[PDB]
RNA sequence: AAAUUAUAUUAUAUUAUA
């Protein structure tokens, strides 16, 4: 129907806020392995 | 993409439970494969194996100390031959034909399993076991709803008649009290009989312990016992039951209310062979049956219902309801119980908490979603210290250890045995995700834990997947922005 | 800014009540001598819940970090949450003693119905001139009830 | 802006205020009004946030007529507000510290003191921090940036959060990579080493720079400071699985482990070795853990690896001993009883051959002795009780004496053959009287030192339990499966009676004394 | 929107990484699966 | 053909240990037995091999995950209707998430700041030894050469500081002839970031494209060239309305003696309005994220409850919960007085949405008492899904009342969001 | 807290056997109870009340009254005997007031017995002496009571 | 020939024939 008043916040309902932080650090950590790689 | 499968070769079958895995299309990323190089005829052996492996099929002779919070399983021939009777009351909700039959080892399962153990030469140990039990005829196993109770019964009915004991098994005893229909003992005045399940135990009685029952000679049994054309007159107990529970109806009716009080006259004559007698429910056999005596004008007589000052036509009424001493069985049961001339018979028996809920008030069950519908309609407090002559064991829900071992086994033989998500294993999250969540939903508690587990299909809000896919496409969109 | 918020002011009143609850010292109050429902049904229902000690994987969990790791396990109200500042560390961080009888708050339903009805029915079974001290006691009391068709009237 | 309509106020928070006026802190060029724009915001209730620190450390390093304790004391006023230090405020203030020389040296000493401890600080923090991501490698360049930030400083990292980022990590390669790094920090870079080609790596010799006294303490050495970080290494070893795409041995790891304990000149403590030993005690290899027990009995003996018979070596055994009970306990616990190796040594030179599958009584009989002569030339039941080891840790000899019997009596080690097969009978009865001795020793050993808590442990218990067991299934064996022989049969009876009657006593015992602990050894045997 | 020259201003003294409270933009969105290829 | 009962590894002997120091030491729920401690040591160790092939798992796992639409892998996400919902950031939420700074810009900022320290300090050097005043004239300025030529910086630096190497000693060089000039700006590096050799057409000059490098940074950090970019940012529609009540603001606060004053400037006038928005239009530098709400904590300090509300259907389902730190690690969720499993008839549907909380949080649930009073109409039964959208509410806001910055994922996860939605 | 259904169905087009979809009057609703109100074809006095709301509404609170009673007295495992207030235990001693008169009193909160007194429950093999003094033959034997202090199989022995 | 305005949901009806 019309959803008008329901927030935007509520309609994708982006869930899993805890992961982020994870995968940036694991990010980080692939990116110097790959410069240990690199170096050898 | 790395799939690994077609390298995947079969472990060689030796049990029933290495049998019982599925192909290896469908749980290739379920159950993930690692490679192994051993050093055999070269430096690189490439053996593909499974991360997880069933677990191990063990005799109970070869359960130890160290098992205590393991899992084990059973074969499914062992399950034939020790259960003919049954298992508990939700015990076979996890034992599908596909799947292994499996076992938590707990520390009361251990404990139980030594005390079978010592049970099976008991003249030399009978202080050890006078002191165990603290003079008790037995055990009465009590704890919350869906425990390991049901599940122990059965744990000790393996444990008993795996090392040649004779052992009584009732699977469940609302099939005695809370039965299909009542009739009055033929030869015990005032007593009365549930019929079909007296049937059915001394059949699956008689096929559970062929092994002794036919060197059990008749020590106190009439020999002058009705017998058809053809039929031989019974010298075993095996003979016996086999008199009793195989006849033409309406005969065994009656032929299992003889075949049951001679039963229980020739099981409290033998004071030399140790019997283990498991019940699962004693908390049904410690209150009153739910049938009712019969109404005086059914069995006073009528000529008309106009005038002979009676109302059994007009109006119904409750009449005082049937205790279950009054029942043959539970009165051999508790004829050795309470006589202290039996020094011989173990009583490793537990409650059942199976009845419906009330919480102050109550409407219609509705008759599409209603998981109590086989429920009992009791309702009523028990206490097994004040109405049972056993010994209580509190049993409460699981510690982690037990829990996460149950889960692993849970999820990861419904995966290997092609019952699980299998190719679906994207979808749902990973074994920490689900443990952590399994002990939120279900505090725990086994039954709970089961139900949980399969309510997993319908978990709504579970963003972990969403994410690492995300993130691993992302990864993969610059790799290849790297690679460009 | 206050303190609590309206909800909030609530409930923290409720447990300065409960904390100097005597049942002796409610005798003729009415339904003001009711003291709490949620924390007095609680303390009813103390034979059902036996509050338990901490679990064995949580016991060897923190002393192989307080012991085997020389890093001690602290609370989700120790933990520093912000990066990039220090907090001052609130004294009610683990001081908060675990027991089912004080919170979590579950009781009985038969309790918790005759709770209720007991409450509606001594609504109006109050003495109000009571020989005490200040405003609670007097000698007459004088209710003017006013009434008109405008709020601000 | 002061927020006025409840829309406004629902968009007001203090936190969020630090976000603007750090943005327009950036914004301003100068210092003179970004002090104004601070000396506001503070004054205004505004959560002072590490971008705060990090603009005004560096925007007022870079001011001409900045004196560099106005830096350190606007520091101590943003971190006094509630500001976490980062690593880049410590660079800043190590670079306005090493470019200030104008300053007294008791300030800059201060001043150095405290970026030691803030360095240490923010190095536990992000030991901390990046432990449960499983960040091994990003944790390692954080690690060595710190290393070299106080190596720049004329410092190191301290052994506490050395123990603890050793026992945060997950894979051994760099475990032994951190161990490397630590006992290199102490030296300087052109101190000689030894290579270990295992690792490839290159361990110096530590003693030289460590601090030494030489009525003396245990504190005042330095090879506590190194064997706190070598103990946190070998329980990490114990305790962790480590996880490797070519996953090493345990044997290969722990000899690696100790010839870089060994080839450093530290003076060894007592749990150090009673750890090491205490792994070699439980390890699978039965052809190679008696010479590893031997090795490291030999490091506890001597007490150090060092080439040069010093002085400090004596005054080290004169405070503590590396030679204790534990590691007497464990030793002999870790033996195997069929070795031709000497379980003790001779005049501390070396463990020599036996003289003589022999398993006659006068083999065992020389072990025996030889175990006993062990027992009093360590002198481990002579010691006197401290705070730090106290008198329960003396019954490990006695539990070590016990495995040692269990090793004879049944074949295997903690992981139809009932019992040891090929002995005979008079190894039997002298082993049932050394079951008996060991029970009287023990005896003893409680009523002597009844006045203080002294109680056996499990082990030792079961190790006698278990030599009583084999000894009954010996006699059950011998006696209705001997073929009705008459040789000493009722002499077979006589010892058979015996371990029946020790055997019950013993459970007996378990259920009733030391306040029921060991019940469960009378539920299991009885 | 249009193309326009902010941002591109010499930052001073190069420290626009240590500023985590800077404006990071509007969240852009990924997709959590390849979808198939058209041609 | 007899287990042995004794701990057979040295993992399992220090466990062993470890529980007979706790029992010694009197702790609650230490067992006293040494059966119950063989059986703690035998678990904890099955729990940690189990945790170690959980985690086996998951790394073998991640490799094989199907990235694509297959047989089994279905989108069904609206990528095709919508496309691209669900949202990703590469930057860590501050101040709730942290990701710890590059090794190269750390290095860059600590070399910049002491080539900066010591130039200052060799400029301070030469202002005590000269004796004060040094005049420059426009022969000078356009030679542009100072007071020290680069050899006597060169040999004061080879003389002085022993260990410098040869490119950082030229860099100092240049350095201090840049801070000798004038004070130095850190501008030329970054236009030779965005600005290359063959665009301007100096391929063979690098000397002539430094100094124009230079004379661009030195021109590019006055007032009237931020001023400039202020206009034009402003002819490119680059403001929202709040940027157009902040200058309307800011212009209502000059008056007319201050408005002549600056208008005897050219671009004064102009800069006093255009300051917060060539703050904004500066980028990541200088302009501020908006960020969620971090408010304070209320929390009772004698019980430690906190209280957060919510509400569903607008009049009825509302909820209160009450929410305590539980330092034993037995936490556990009740709704008016009965236990979560039981108000919700073991629903797992509706009772993952009062675990979402603590998820979004990463924060574990058995830490948490919480306690949830219904306030709107009392029905027999709350197993619905819009109750539970009323649960999770609750509990958000108790969790963002007990700990403040709890508020950043849960406010992104939509939890503290009231939809208005009735019969 | 219970999930049974309280309400009944209210008055719509008549509905089919269908998914999601039951009749208005079916023997699967109410126990059958509907079988009193049903017209089974596809006298004003008995067709208007089968229609009305309230009428429906009294009737299905009647018999949601009649469960909630069967299963409380289902509960019952005890009855109610008047016992003279010298030999009654020492807990009952006391005022006790009426029914939803005061707070729900505890037992007794000096010897840390917290618990209502109306839901208090008695062993009849502990009152022999007060509710049987006349048979003077002991009825009923004494309530064995396990020794907890015994090291029994609880307790690893 | 696209954008979607589109509400959509399910059930009923007649002198079968009195
Ligand atoms: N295989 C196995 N399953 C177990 C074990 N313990 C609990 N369970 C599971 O827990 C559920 C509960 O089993 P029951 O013993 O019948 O539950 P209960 O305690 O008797 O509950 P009530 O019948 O209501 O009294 C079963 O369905 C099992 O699946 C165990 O030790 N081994
Ligand atoms: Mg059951």
């Amino acid at each position: 129907d019309k959803y008008r008043r329901v927030p935007m916040l509520l309609k994708p309902q982006q869930g899993g806020q805890q992961y982020f932080n994870h995968f940036l650090i694991r990010s980080t950590n692939d990116r110097l392995t790959q410069q240990d790689v690199d170096n050898a | 993409k790395k799939s690994l499968a077609a390298m995947y070769m079969r472990p060689p079958v030796t049990c029933y439970t290495d049998a019982c895995e599925a192909p290896v299309a469908m749980w290739d990323g379920a159950i993930p494969l690692k490679e192994t190089r051993k050093l055999k005829n070269g430096v690189p052996v490439r053996t593909v194996s499974r991360t997880y492996s069933h677990p191990p099929q063990l005799t109970p002779t070869q359960l130890s100390f160290n098992d205590i919070n393991s899992m084990y399983c059973v074969g499914n021939d062992e399950l034939i031959q020790f259960f003919p009777e049954g298992l508990g009351g939700r015990v076979f909700q996890t034992m599908p034909p596909g799947h292994p039959r499996g076992f938590l080892y707990r520390k009361e399962t251990h404990l139980l399993n030594l005390f079978v153990d010592k049970v099976q030469h008991w003249h030399t140990k009978r202080s050890v076991l006078s002191s165990l039990t603290n003079g008790r005829t037995g055990f009465i196993v009590d704890g919350p709803t869906g425990c390991g109770k049901s599940a122990l019964m059965c744990q000790v009915v393996h444990f008993a008649r795996s090392r040649n004991i004779v052992t009584l098994y009732v699977p469940d005893a609302k099939v005695w009290t809370h039965g299909e229909w009542c009739w009055p003992s033929t030869i015990l005045p005032g007593f009365f009989d549930a019929p079909d399940a007296a049937r059915s135990f001394l059949k699956y009685f008689a096929v559970a312990n062929r092994a002794t029952l036919t060197s059990w000679k008749l020590r106190c049994t009439p020999k002058d016992l009705p017998t058809e054309q053809g039929e031989r007159q019974p010298q075993n107990l095996y003979e016996l039951c086999e008199w009793g529970h195989r006849a033409v109806a309406p005969a065994s009716i009656d032929r299992q209310s003889v075949c049951v009080k001679f039963l229980m006259d020739e099981l409290s004559e033998e004071k030399k062979l140790p019997v283990v007698i498991v019940v699962d429910g004693w908390n049904l056999f410690s209150h009153e049956t739910h049938f009712r005596y019969p109404h005086p004008d059914f069995l006073r007589g009528l000529a008309s219902f106009n005038e002979s000052s009676t109302d059994i036509d007009l109006y119904p009424q409750e009449l005082p309801r049937i205790p279950a001493s009054r029942l043959s069985f539970v009165r051999g049961l508790n004829k050795m119980i309470l006589s202290g001339d039996d020094p011989n018979k173990f009583f490793i028996t537990c409650t059942t908490r199976d009845f419906k809920p009330f919480d102050g008030i109550s409407g219609f069950p509705n008759v599409e979603t209603d998981r109590f519908a086989n429920s009992l309609d009791e309702y009523a407090p028990y206490d097994p210290e004040k109405d049972s002559h056993f010994h209580p064991i509190q049993i409460g829900n699981f510690d982690e250890y037990e829990y996460r071992s149950f889960l692993r086994f849970l999820i990861n033989s419904g995966e290997l045995a092609g019952l699980g998500w299998g190719p679906l294993w994207h979808a749902s999250s990973d074994f920490e995700r689900k443990l952590y969540k399994i002990g939120f939903l279900s505090g725990r508690n086994p039954q709970g834990v089961v139900d949980h587990y399969h309510q997993e299909l319908v978990w709504r809000y579970d963003y972990q997947r969403t994410r690492q896919k995300q993130y691993l496409l992302k990864r993969r969109m610059e790799g290849m922005s790297r690679g460009a | 800014f206050n303190e609590f918020d309206a909800k909030g002011r609530e409930y923290v009143q409720y447990m300065r009540e409960f904390a100097r609850f005597d049942p002796r010292k409610s005798r003729g109050n009415g339904q003001k001598g009711f003291p709490f429902r949620d924390a007095y049904l609680t303390k009813m229902n103390e034979a059902n819940q036996k509050t338990p000690p901490p679990t064995l994987e949580t016991i060897m969990d923190r002393a192989v970090r307080e012991h085997h790791q020389h890093a001690r396990i602290l609370s989700p109200l120790e933990v520093q949450r912000d990066v990039g500042r220090l907090e001052p560390i609130p004294s009610y961080a683990g001081k908060i003693n675990a027991d089912r009888s004080v919170f979590p708050f579950q009781w009985k339903t038969e309790d918790w119905y005759e709770y209720e009805v007991a409450k509606v029915r001594n609504r109006r079974f109050v003495f109000e001139n009571t020989e005490e001290d200040g405003i609670r006691g007097s000698e007459v009391t004088y209710k003017i009830v006013l009434e008109g068709f405008w709020d601000h009237h | 802006l002061e927020p006025c309509t409840p829309r406004e106020w629902l968009q007001f928070s203090h936190r969020n205020l630090a976000y603007a006026y750090n943005g327009a802190l950036r914004a301003c060029h100068s210092l003179p009004s970004m002090l104004l724009l601070y000396k506001e915001m503070k004054q205004r209730g505004v959560k002072v946030d590490v971008d705060t620190m990090n603009v005004l450390l560096t925007r007022a390093a870079r001011h001409e007529h900045i004196q560099v304790d106005d830096v350190f004391l606007l520091f101590d006023e943003l971190v006094a507000l509630g500001a976490r230090p980062d690593l880049a405020a410590a660079e800043t203030l190590h670079t306005v510290l090493s470019h200030s020389a104008s300053m007294p040296e008791e300030w800059r000493e201060a001043r150095r003191l405290q970026l030691v401890e803030l360095y240490n600080n923010l190095a536990m923090e992000e030991v901390e921090r990046l432990a449960p991501h499983r960040a091994d490698r990003l944790l390692k360049e954080q690690m060595k940036r710190f290393r070299g930030n106080l190596q720049q400083l004329g410092s190191g990292l301290r052994p506490t959060v050395y123990c603890r980022y050793l026992h945060t990590t997950h894979t051994a390669a760099v475990l032994l990579e951190e161990v490397h790094n630590f006992l290199w920090e102490l030296v300087p870079n052109d101190h000689p080493a030894m290579e270990i080609p295992a690792l490839q790596l290159r361990v110096p010799f530590v003693a030289s720079v460590l601090r030494r006294p030489s009525s003396v303490s245990r504190a005042e050495f330095g090879d506590t400071d190194v064997c706190a970080v070598f103990l946190a290494a070998a329980e990490r070893m114990v305790d962790a699985d480590f996880d490797d795409q070519r996953p090493v041995s345990e044997r290969r790891l722990f000899l690696s482990l100790l010839t870089m304990i060994s080839y450093s000149g530290v003076l060894y403590t007592s749990d150090l070795m009673a750890q090491l030993m205490e792994m070699v005690k439980y390890s699978n290899n039965d052809e190679t853990r008696d010479s590893d027990a031997q090795r490291v009995l030999r490091y506890a003996l001597r007490g150090s690896s060092a080439a040069q018979d010093s002085a400090s070596r004596t005054l080290w055994h004169s405070v503590e001993k590396v030679a204790d009970c534990r590691v007497v306990g464990r030793y002999i616990g870790a033996r195997n009883p069929w070795n031709p190796i000497r379980v003790c040594f001779d005049e501390q030179g070396v463990f020599k051959a036996y003289p003589i599958e022999g398993r006659t009584l006068e083999a065992l009989n020389m072990r025996w002795d030889d175990v006993r002569r062990l027992i009093e030339c360590t002198g481990v039941l002579v010691t006197p009780p401290s705070e730090r080891c106290p008198q329960q840790q003396k019954m490990e000899v006695f539990t070590g004496m016990a495995v040692y019997l269990r090793t004879v009596a049944t074949g295997r080690r903690y992981e139809g053959t009932l019992f040891a097969e090929g002995y005979d009978f008079d190894v039997w009865v002298r082993l049932f009287s050394l079951v008996q001795e060991v029970r009287h020793d023990m005896e003893k050993f409680m009523a002597d030192h009844t006045l203080q808590c002294v109680e056996p442990e499990f082990e030792c218990w079961e190790a006698l339990l278990v030599t009583l067991r084999c000894a009954l299934d010996f006699c059950v064996v011998q006696m209705q499966g001997g073929g009705a022989r008459g040789t000493e049969r009722e002499v077979v009876e006589r010892l058979f009676r015996d371990v029946v009657a020790l055997r019950e006593e013993l459970i007996e015992e378990s259920r009733t004394r030391f306040g029921g602990r060991m019940r469960v050894l009378w539920l299991q045997e009885a | 929107g249009q193309k326009s020259l902010m941002g591109a201003l010499p930052a001073p003294y190069g420290d626009a990484e240590f500023f985590r409270g800077r404006y990071r933009g509007p969240p852009v969105a990924r997709p959590v699966v390849s979808l198939p290829t058209l041609h | 053909m007899q287990k042995l009962l004794s701990p057979r590894t040295a993992r399992h002997a220090r466990l062993f240990r470890l529980a007979g120091k706790l029992a010694d030491s009197g702790s609650p729920g230490v067992p006293k037995s040494d059966g119950e401690r063989l059986v703690w040591v035998n678990s904890h160790v099955r729990r940690d091999k189990d945790i170690s092939l959980s985690q086996e798992e998951e790394r073998i796992r991640e490799l094989m995950m199907p990235l694509e639409v297959g047989e089994n892998s279905f989108a069904a996400n609206g990528q095709a209707t919508h496309g691209n919902l669900f949202y990703f950031r590469e930057y860590p939420m501050y101040p709730g998430e942290y990701v710890p700074a590059e090794h190269n810009t750390l290095s860059s900022l600590r070399d910049e700041l002491r080539l900066d320290l010591t130039a200052q300090s060799l400029k301070e050097a030469w202002m005590r030894v000269s004796g004060g005043v040094y005049f420059q004239s426009v022969d000078e300025y356009y030679a542009s050469v100072d007071g020290l030529d680069a050899e006597q910086i060169g040999e004061v630096l080879a003389a002085l500081f022993p260990e410098l190497n040869c490119y950082e000693a030229q860099a100092l060089v240049q350095r201090t002839l840049e801070c000798i000039s004038r004070p130095v700006s850190a501008a030329s590096r970054q236009l030779s970031r965005t600005i290359t050799a063959e665009a301007v057409g100096l391929d063979n000059a690098p000397g002539h494209y430094t100094n124009f490098l230079e004379w661009m940074g030195r021109l590019t950090e006055t007032r009237a060239f931020k001023t400039e970019h202020a206009l034009f940012e402003f002819s490119r529609r680059k403001f929202n309305r709040d940027d157009v009540r902040v200058m309307f603001e800011n212009y209502r606060l000059m008056s007319k003696a201050t408005l002549l004053a600056d208008s005897a400037d050219s671009y004064s006038h102009f800069y006093t309005v255009l300051k917060d928005f060539a703050r904004k239009v500066a980028g990541e530098d200088s302009r501020h994220q908006i960020g969620v709400r971090i408010d304070e904590a209320e929390v009772d300090p004698e019980t430690g409850i906190a209280v957060g509300r919510g509400c569903a259907d607008g009049e009825k389902y509302h909820f209160t919960a009450l929410l305590r730190e539980n330092r034993d690690h037995n936490g556990i969720i009740t709704v008016m007085g009965k236990p979560l499993s039981l108000v919700l008839d073991n629903k797992a549907w509706l009772m993952e949405m009062v675990l979402m909380p603590f998820d979004e949080a990463n924060l574990d649930y058995r830490d948490f008492d919480a306690h949830i009073v219904s306030e709107g109409h009392a029905m027999p039964s709350i197993a619905n899904e819009i109750a539970a959208f009323a649960l999770r509410m609750a509990v958000a806001n108790a969790l963002v009342k007990l700990i403040p910055l709890t508020r950043i994922p849960l406010k992104k996860s939509g939890l503290l969001s009231v939809d208005r939605r009735r019969e | 807290v219970s999930t049974g259904e309280f309400d009944h169905p209210p008055f719509q087009f008549r509905q089919r056997h269908t998914f999601n979809t039951t009749p208005l009057h079916d023997a699967n609703r109410f126990g059958g109870r509907t079988a009193y109100l049903r017209e089974i074809g596809p006298k004003k006095q008995g067709r208007r009340f089968k229609k009305d709301p309230r009428t429906v509404q009294f009737n299905v609170d009647v018999w949601c009254a009649q469960q909630t009673l069967r299963k409380r007295w289902k509960q019952r495992d005890w009855e109610v005997i008047e016992i003279p207030f010298r030999l009654v235990p020492r807990e009952q001693q006391r005022v006790i007031p009426e029914l939803y008169t005061d707070i729900p009193q505890m037992t007794d909160p000096a010897r840390n017995d917290f618990s209502n007194i109306r839901n208090k429950v008695y062993d009849r093999e502990e009152l022999q002496g007060v509710l049987f003094p006349a048979a003077g033959a002991m009825l009923y034997p004494p309530l064995q009571r396990v020794d907890k202090q015994a090291m029994t199989l609880d307790k690893y022995l």
